[PDB]
């Protein structure tokens, strides 16, 4: 739903409402009706109610950066001159409430508004397009006010007590209504550790086992949960079915939540679920007692010691800046990283010194708003600021806002915060610069296909192995083998295969191949997929936002765009990086690569670089010319060490990094073939996106690189 | 007092340090 | 917008222009601050906008030499010893010496208490450095900051981001019906207010012989008469009202430079651009989420946020090909109903109100009968209605417009003033609506705390304090400690300060934290008015001991705790909150970003001649531009037939939109999309 | 344990203050209670108001008297201020006419049989020697906050001015709660109840009003279905 | 080429595509939000375009 | 296994993938179906051959995407991809 | 003052002891006003008997684990104290609970005086082990609302009776939220929604009316000190 204002809907439904105000016969003709409408007669408010009735609209902010940037919505008749926005939908379209307009569109024919109820309503779009994690979650006072209940306070009033002496347990209540009842009166407090028989909450799996197991548990059995009464009001909005968790909710907690009921569950129960945590949450963050005072401000205790120890040290050095023994450029070097210590040592004392009662400390544990950085700039010292030119000032800003800068520490200051505003402007036009070529350059690509049949597919790192053995988990999962479907059956040591071809890599199914001991699996990608011009979607995967397999027909190509573009206004390697990839240009690093596998030839002198390779296999010694100012890449040798800095006679594989930097990726092509260069580019921008904290999964990527090898050039016609 | 020179309402000033020019 | 909008407008530093640069010659270095504007240019207000660094403010103190260049004033320091005497130095010459720090401990003799001082340095170096090398010293603390800047309380706790947001927010204010100086100043509002120049100053010394609400005559101490008149509900440049009102009575000595009236945003002659609004840090029921703001509803009973805004509207009756465009009563097929409010000449009368779509001046111009529709020819045959060769050209309200008719202004080639060849008549009418504060008027404070009202409550639904005093406004917690904003904190706390007065107590000797406070602090009683200076003033050692010793109320018990918060009611259910709450009163402006201006909706309207689209802007009754990027939106959805839709009926088609408006007024389906005109115009332009 | 009816007991500050002591109440229940009652008092208790004014020398609320030191804008801004009461429950129209030299106050309005002024010392204007201010003032009889009737609604001509109406008659009213929380066989809250009000009533009669309010909504639940 | 000549370069592309002669096929997206065409993805393309509905057999009788 | 679907959700936006192929199916079937309903209600009183009425039991003043919406949800009607 | 009509009661059955009740549609805003109220009058004002304190026979000093049983005190207890019952003697009240040799025990194999009312005799209390033997007292006593346990302390006598909490109020839990509905123009009138759930000691309808009744008289308190007029 969205609230839209009446005299908005009555100039947006105008015609409409001129049509039923000629149908009732509160008008003569339509050429009155419109009059009627004009000078707004009191019949209008009346009809215009039956006129919107579940008739879907569009809200749109710009920048419309991905597909959630214009959502539909039904619209609700309300008072005044502003128009009422969910708050589950503010990450979608990136609007804070501090001035922003948004943009309404209404849908005319029949298949625009059939569009916009099934394709583009909100509840049918919760999670992202680019990653597949929720949107439309607790956000800041939702997730503060989830946070508050499910906390287990030692002691807090009402908490239950073994049985000692005379008196037997106290703090076990026969009936959750009867804990309601106790915190009412006021002997038991809603964060309270007590016992509660539960009869309509299915026990965790764990314990479920053990108490029945054979069957699943039924809705009127009872149980004893050792939980806070806040605790049993949360696992009530799940609800029933929904195995119960006795966690602490942070964050990362209920996005897990959401994340595994929008897998398992269907997406009205996942709706209906959220709307009932924005309630819950909003209604708890009232009473959650978060305020900022200037009490609530605690200062470090050793402020003025911590803050001598290092003002000795820079005198140090500035003496021996005195006496010539440290050059003016070693100077600051110095002083910046004696700084730098000493701002990790005020942090650090504020971390021991501020209780996790601090409204300020709770907001940020929560997970809602705030790093620990603003906490210590806000109560310990702003550290090191920037100049215009970039390198830190060899003097920080000691004071901290609480208890005020000095005017040179201010004018200091402003020199980073105003190029900081600056250069915004100009890095979101580069990046949306990059967005509409990337638009333009996979614009029709759509899935038009079911399955090309390729058996072809890519390996992907499932899991490290550890040198003592078991298993370890990939940070690269979440982005390139989430989601993902196979092209050959998993193998493990025994003959059974887990996992299917063809099947959707689930969230269990990953563990399945997890516990089995096999580390990697081929599957089907977009860049394999062999079609005549768009890509079946049995090669592309599982669809974030649907969650499930990509129907036929869905641009692909634009999606892929804007997952890439919407995040660009974070980055610094950086922006020109990854246009230097997407651009194929001749990087800046132009790192050297091994054209041959064989063995090294390293002839270092100190007037420059050359070395030879000779090849493994018959051919002639291939010699090289590179600058000394460049460093050889630690290669993985055949040694199994990781840190072989290359010496001579290590050997190297075919297509391998030489020295460090960024390898040509024109070069790429001609060494190792079209099949190796577009993983090379798609874990390359991978790297630039992750260095940064966003995550986009690597399909998006292929997507973008399969567009950039489909030409081949002519040597003979 | 703060601004004792057009006769304007006294607001009272927390300043440790004299205005030896005026604006 | 405000006399403060006008002064720093009139100390604008525009680096654009006419032998300047180009906005697109402009690079990174340009704009970002430079360590010679220290005193001269203000490196805190400038635009966020495309315009950030190519247009500053002037420093408080700062002056222009005869040559070109910003000469700021320093005390010269001979030999550590602090002298009276000031010089005025360029940039250059500044660089040739050091200078100290403004806030610098001093001897009264004038000898440095530390041999090294922070001192600052040519190329921009800040360093210790002996007393013996002092050469000048800063005459103020905030002689680096701009006038609005000055402005901004507890400026030293604020980042630079929201203090630039503060200071620009500062400029936009709207003038209230009733103006309320702040609790919490800092003393530059006197001088801001006199020298923009919107109030009304005595020239010379003497005393009030007669005051009226239309003018104020002084009688003079040698025996001559000066008269100062006021101007009363005066239509600004943005539209907002800007009216003075008289302080002075009959029979009041008053000095030579003094305020006998003030004008717009003023109170007692300082800069009034909001209102002390009762201010509690909490999150209520989500209707306040990120920034959103939660108001009471006894601001729109008691007219707090209220303000007045004029809009002047105008027409002319020219001579045509066929005649000469006449302003009369006789409009063509209207009833006597709606030229009601029109006088014996086609104009609406001073007082009426007017709502949107009303008639203002009836203007009727002659068509040809060759530019006549077959089915409106046919139209006048089967009405009988003869010589009405005029049609209805009139000057009617536009919509989100409403108001009294306050003024009328009549200019006639006949009655002997000039008007351009080819104009008879000419008639300028204003219009004035008391705009109440609404939902989604953009509030914001002094220290870049924006938001808009998300909700006005009624007055039982508000937290209430112990004596059912409710609070008037709610402000979000979660959005403090992001933005390094404290300053409102403060403000918040010192604020309460003001409202309630303190005590400290004089027994056993001055307090240990009262120490560094001047004598008249020590006692105040309610509603007082108080300064904190940029980078001086208030620190939180004193405000700390001030919340602890606040006055008790009417009934004798204290609100508020030594930390600053006070136990609230919820005023829905009844129960107490579980948790004090930071309670205090904070400085509230109301920006000229009223919804009653930003709304704007259209079905259908006038499309531009040459592309056949829509106009744009909410003057032209235009609608919104389905830009480039929300294209890919909808097709990255799989939208088609709503894109499709959006590009042809419901905007560039000639034929598709007007058959759309008649398959809806009867009842049919949508027909199906043309060709787009803007195509067709392509295509003519490539031959 | 067992119940015992509640009793209402009045204890009066000033004449227009007064707390009221309700015990004794079920443990938990005060709070409600009071929360209830001061809903009701500040939101719907009959109160009289002036709707409009009309002064002869103007047309609209934008323009200045001559002779008074404050313009037609702050006049009726300081009218708002004005406490009055009605007997008529119907339109009626006080009447207000001062020549200068002197001061303009609420005791300087004659008002007709029924209503009546309840601070005569109200200052509303200043005249000097030419000034001469003629006011009419329709004081009508609701409930609450009116906006301003516009006059496209209402029959009323140019020269009337419309004004906002404040209803209300009482002022302030807040509550504090005694709760006997010794574990022991009897718990009780105690009440307490305060009102003020601004002379328009007197306080237990705005209570009265809030409880013949309340008595009659919660009669709505004791209907059967 | 009109695809292209909307992005970059519009004088460069429109130049070479009257020297070429080239002829552009109507099948794109951008193409056809020029034209105002259903754009060929989504509900755009033919499998879901051209569907006939109609009631299985079954009827009321009245 | 939901709560009753309210306002613009009914039907669920589950159940009603359930007799279609895709998300860009349903709206090709819902919106034919519609514009069928709609030529019903404007041509029952003149011309024959009109379209087949509601299957269903319709709502006072329902719009014909909820009729059609409901119809497909109801199994009713038949496709031709 | 002004006329406000039109404000009605419905109700719609969930089960036999539950139902959720709509008053409809309220002025702005005593949705608010009168809701809370409400709940608490129901969750704190309704007469009802409920269990004091037990004693178990062969449990003096150890209130750890019952011989002869599966269950063990606590648990005892817990089951004990959903027990409904209704008294009419206004007065404490002792009863006696004893079963002997193998099976299990209900609420219908105890014996009630005449007075008192068992009203779930079907209720599960304990599982008697092979020749088990469980002798049991119950003190019923009549209140409203939630006496906390360990406030009996001072009536059990110093000889192994433990006291325990009293749920003397018939209802279980309610629950209230406010929406908006609106007759003629403005769309912020309140509908006020409650959800009670109650024991089968009385319907929905019962309490809501005690409920009523209730509050009448406590605001015909203060209606009695004027009988000033208010539209009604
Ligand atoms: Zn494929």
């Amino acid at each position: 739903q969205c609230g839209l204002p009446k005299l908005m809907a009555l100039e947006l439904f105008k015609p409409f409402v001129m049509k039923r105000l000629v149908d009732l016969n509160h008008a003569q003709n339509i050429k009155s009706a419109k009059r009627m409408v004009e000078r707004q007669r009191p019949q209008v408010w009346d009809v215009l109610e039956e006129v919107i009735a579940e008739h879907p609209v569009l809200l749109n902010r710009a920048p419309t950066l991905h597909r959630l940037g214009i959502q539909a919505f039904e619209p609700m008749l309300v008072e005044g001159k502003a128009i009422q926005l969910h708050p589950l939908v503010c990450e979608a379209f990136n609007a804070d409430f501090d001035g922003d307009q948004m943009a309404v569109h209404l849908p005319l024919s029949a298949e625009a508004q059939a569009e916009a109820r099934i394709l583009m309503l909100s509840s049918n779009n919760i999670l992202s397009p680019a990653s597949g994690r929720p949107l439309a979650m607790p956000r800041l006072d939702m997730v503060t006010g989830l946070y508050y209940l499910t906390t287990e306070v030692p002691g807090d009033t009402g908490e239950y007590q073994p049985a000692s002496g005379d008196h037997p347990e106290t703090g076990v209540y026969s009936s959750p209504a009867e804990a309601i009842m106790a915190a009412d009166r006021g002997v038991l407090s809603v964060r309270a550790k007590i016992k509660v028989r539960l009869t309509q909450l299915r026990p965790p799996v764990e314990i479920e086992a053990e108490l029945f197991g054979h069957s699943g548990w039924q809705p009127g059995d009872a149980w004893m949960a050792e939980t806070t009464l806040g605790r049993v009001m949360f696992n009530e909005l799940l609800p029933l079915g929904y195995p119960f968790v006795n966690k602490q909710m942070h964050k990362k907690v209920q996005a897990a939540i959401i994340n595994d009921l929008a897998e398992r569950y269907p997406m009205i129960v996942v709706a209906q679920t959220v709307d009932k945590l924005k309630d819950a949450g909003f209604y708890w963050a009232t009473r959650s007692g978060v305020t900022v005072s200037m009490a609530d401000v605690l200062v470090p205790p050793r402020k003025k010691e911590i803050l001598d120890h290092y003002e000795e040290r820079a005198d140090k050095v500035e003496k021996q800046f005195q006496r010539g023994a440290l050059n003016h450029d070693e100077r600051n070097e110095a002083l910046v990283e004696i700084w730098k210590e000493a701002t990790d040592e005020v942090g650090q004392a504020l971390r021991e010194h501020y209780p996790d009662d601090n409204p300020i400390i709770t907001i940020v544990d929560s997970g809602a708003t705030g790093n620990f950085t603003q906490t210590r700039t806000l109560a310990g010292m702003k550290g090191l600021v920037t100049n215009p030119k970039g390198e830190f000032i060899p003097r920080p800003v000691k004071s901290s806002f609480r208890e005020g800068l000095t005017v040179l520490e201010y004018f200091i200051n402003t020199h980073g915060a105003r190029k900081g505003l600056a250069d915004t402007a100009l890095r979101t036009a580069d990046s949306g610069y990059l967005t509409r070529r990337l638009v333009d350059v996979s614009q029709d690509v759509i899935v038009r296909e079911h399955d090309c049949q390729t058996e072809r597919g890519i390996v992907v790192e499932l899991a490290e192995r550890a040198p003592d053995g078991t298993l370890i988990r990939d940070p690269y999962i979440e982005t390139s083998a989430y989601a993902r479907t196979l092209g050959t059956d998993a193998v493990d040591e025994a003959g059974n295969v887990i996992v299917e071809r063809g099947q959707d890599l689930g969230d269990p199914e990953i563990d399945a191949l997890l516990a089995a001991g096999i580390t990697q699996v081929k599957v089907r990608s977009v860049l394999t997929c062999a079609t005549s011009t768009g890509v079946c979607a049995t090669c592309y995967g599982r669809s974030m936002a649907t969650g499930k397999l990509v129907d036929i027909g869905e641009a692909v190509g634009i999606v892929a765009a804007q997952s890439i573009g919407e995040p660009g206004t974070q980055l610094t390697g950086g922006l020109p990086r990854v246009q230097e990839l997407f651009e194929a240009r001749v990087p800046r690093g132009k790192a050297p690569i091994a054209d041959v596998t064989g063995r090294v030839r390293l002839e270092d002198g100190e007037r420059f670089y050359k070395i030879t390779i000779v090849p493994d296999d018959g051919g002639e010694e291939v010699v090289y010319d590179k600058i000394s100012k460049r460093q050889r890449l630690r290669v993985f040798k055949h040694e199994d060490g990781s840190e072989r800095v290359l010496s001579d006679g290590d050997h190297v594989e075919v297509g391998q990094q030489l020295m460090e930097g960024s390898a040509d990726p024109h070069e790429v092509l001609r060494v190792q073939g079209p099949r190796e260069v577009q993983i090379h580019l798609v874990r390359e921008v991978q790297e630039v996106y992750r260095a940064q904290g966003v995550s986009i999964h690597d399909k998006h990527i292929e997507v973008i690189v399969r567009q950039m090898l489909r030409r081949v050039t002519i040597i003979d016609s | 007092s703060n601004n004792s020179v057009p006769g304007a309402p006294n607001r009272v000033s927390f300043a440790k340090l004299r205005e030896p020019l005026e604006v | 917008n405000n006399p403060l909008s006008g002064l720093t407008h009139k100390r604008r530093l525009s680096a654009l222009g006419p032998g300047g640069l180009s906005r697109e010659r402009a690079g990174l270095e340009v704009r970002d601050v430079h360590p010679s504007h220290y005193g001269r240019m203000c490196p805190i207000e400038t635009p966020e906008g495309p315009n950030i660094g190519l247009i500053g403010s002037l420093s408080v103190y700062a002056r222009v030499n005869p040559f070109g260049f910003i000469e700021t004033p320093y005390r010269k320091v001979v030999d550590g010893v602090v002298s009276d005497e000031i010089v005025y130095l360029t940039a250059d010459e500044e660089d040739r010496h050091v200078v100290a720090q403004a806030n610098s401990p001093i001897d009264a003799d004038g000898r440095f208490v530390e041999p090294r001082v922070l001192v600052r340095r040519k190329a921009g170096e800040v360093e210790y450095v002996p007393s013996s090398e002092v050469d000048y010293m800063d005459v103020s603390p905030r002689q680096m900051v701009s006038v609005a800047t000055a402005m901004i309380p507890f400026l030293e706790h604020d980042d630079a981001n929201r203090a630039l947001m503060g200071a620009n927010m500062q400029r936009q204010a709207v003038p209230l019906v009733r103006s309320e100086a702040p609790l919490v100043g800092t003393g530059m509002e006197l001088r801001a207010a006199i020298d923009a120049g919107d109030v009304v100053v005595a020239e010379e010394s003497g005393v009030i012989e007669e005051v009226s609400a239309d003018y104020i005559t002084v009688m003079h101490d040698n025996g001559t008469r000066r008269t100062y008149r006021m101007r009363k509900f005066a239509r600004s440049n943005h539209g907002t009202c800007a009216n003075q009102c008289p302080i002075v009575d009959a029979g009041d000595r008053v000095e030579a430079g003094q305020v006998i009236a003030d004008g717009p945003c003023t109170d007692d002659g300082e800069m009034a651009l909001g209102k002390n609004l009762l201010v509690a840090i909490m999150p209520w029921e989500g209707h306040n989420y990120e920034d959103a703001i939660i108001l009471s509803n006894r601001l729109v009973e008691e007219d707090v946020l209220t303000s007045i805004h004029i809009e002047e509207h105008e027409i002319d009756a020219r001579d045509t090909k066929l005649g000469a465009e006449e302003i009369t009563r006789d409009i063509p097929n209207i009833s006597d109903e709606v030229l009601a409010d029109l006088d014996e000449r086609g104009i609406v009368r001073i007082g009426a109100e007017v709502r949107d779509g009303d008639i203002l001046v009836g203007k009727v111009t002659p068509k040809g009968e060759t530019e006549l529709t077959p089915e409106e020819r046919l139209l006048r045959a089967i009405f009988g209605e003869k010589a009405r060769e005029v049609r209805d050209t009139s000057l009617k309200v536009p919509h989100g417009e409403s108001g009294k008719v306050i003024g009328i202004r009549v200019f006639s080639r006949e009655d002997e003033d000039e008007l351009p060849a080819g104009v008879n008549e000419l008639v300028r009418v204003y219009v004035a609506q008391k705009r109440k504060i609404s939902d989604g008027d953009k509030l914001a404070g002094r220290h870049g705390n924006k938001g808009v009202i998300g909700k006005i409550l009624p007055v039982e639904d508000m937290p209430f304090l112990a004596d059912g005093t409710p609070v008037d406004i709610i402000l979000n917690t979660h959005g403090v400690p992001r933005r390094m904003n404290i300053g409102q904190i403060l403000e918040t706390h010192l604020g309460w300060c003001a409202h309630s007065g303190w005590k400290v107590d004089a027994a056993k000797g001055v307090p240990d934290w009262a120490a560094r406070l001047p004598d008249e602090l020590l006692e105040a009683q309610p509603n007082a008015i108080v300064s904190t200076p940029v980078f001086d003033g208030a620190q939180e050692a004193e405000l700390q001991g001030l919340l602890s010793c606040t006055l008790p109320n009417r009934d004798g018990d204290v609100l508020v705790d030594a930390d600053g918060k006070a136990m609230l009611f919820d005023g829905r259910s009844g129960e107490p909150f579980p948790y004090p709450v930071t309670v205090g009163y904070m400085y509230i402006m109301k920006l000229h970003h009223l919804v009653d201006d930003k709304i704007h909706a259209r079905s259908t309207g006038p499309y531009s001649m040459i592309t056949q689209q829509p106009l744009g802007g909410k003057a032209q009754f235009g609608g919104q531009r389905f830009g480039e990027m929300e294209c890919w939106a909808m097709q990255a959805y799989g939208a088609a037939y709503t894109l499709q839709e959006l590009l042809t009926i419901k905007s560039d088609d000639t034929v598709g939109r007007v058959k759309v408006y008649e398959a809806i007024v009867k009842g049919e389906n949508i027909p199906e999309p043309g060709i787009p005109e803007s195509f067709k115009v392509l295509l003519k332009e490539l031959q | 344990l067992i119940s015992q009816r509640p009793t209402l007991s009045e204890d009066v500050l000033t004449d227009n203050r007064s707390q009221f002591v309700i015990e004794p109440l079920e443990p938990g229940f005060g709070y409600t209670l009071g929360n209830s009652l001061r809903r009701t008092l500040l939101s719907s208790i009959p109160g009289a108001a002036v709707t409009s004014i009309r002064i002869d020398g103007v047309l609209h609320e934008f323009t200045t008297v001559p002779g008074v030191k404050e313009d037609v804008t702050e006049i009726i801004l300081n009218l708002k201020s004005l406490v009055v009461s009605s007997e008529e429950d119907e339109p009626v129209t006080m009447y207000l006419r001062k020549q200068g030299p002197g001061e303009v106050t609420a005791g300087d309005i004659v008002p007709p049989a029924g209503v009546t002024v309840h601070n005569p010392g109200m200052h509303i204007a200043t005249l000097n020697d030419k000034g001469k201010l003629e006011v009419e003032l329709v004081v009508e009889r609701g409930r609450g906050y009116v906006p301003a009737v516009q006059n496209r609604a209402s029959g009323a001509e140019i020269g009337r001015i419309p004004v906002d109406s404040i209803y209300s008659p009482v002022l302030k009213v807040t509550y504090k709660v005694d709760a006997t929380r010794v574990e022991q066989r009897t718990d009780f809250d105690k009440l307490i109840l305060d009102v003020e009000t601004k002379n328009s009533i007197s306080p237990r009669d705005a209570l009265a009003s809030a409880g013949k309010t309340l008595v009659e909504l919660f009669g709505l639940a004791r209907e059967l279905n | 080429w009109l695809s292209a000549a909307s992005f970059q370069e519009t004088t460069r592309v429109l130049t070479d595509a009257a020297i070429n002669c080239r002829s552009d096929k109507l099948n794109g997206l951008k193409e056809n939000v020029i034209i105002g065409k259903l754009i060929p993805a989504g509900t755009g393309i033919n499998r879901y375009r051209n569907i006939a509905v109609q009631p299985t057999e079954e009827a009321r009788a009245a | 296994g939901y709560d009753t679907p309210l306002g613009i959700t009914n039907p669920p936006i589950d159940e009603l993938l359930d007799r279609v192929s895709s998300k860009y199916a349903l709206v090709i079937y819902a919106a034919k179906r519609a514009r069928q309903i709609n030529d019903y209600y404007n041509q029952l009183g003149e011309g024959i051959l009109e379209y087949v009425g509601p299957l269903v039991e319709p709502g006072l003043q329902e719009k014909p995407l909820s009729i059609a919406l409901r119809e497909i949800h109801a199994d009713l009607l038949e496709h031709t991809e």
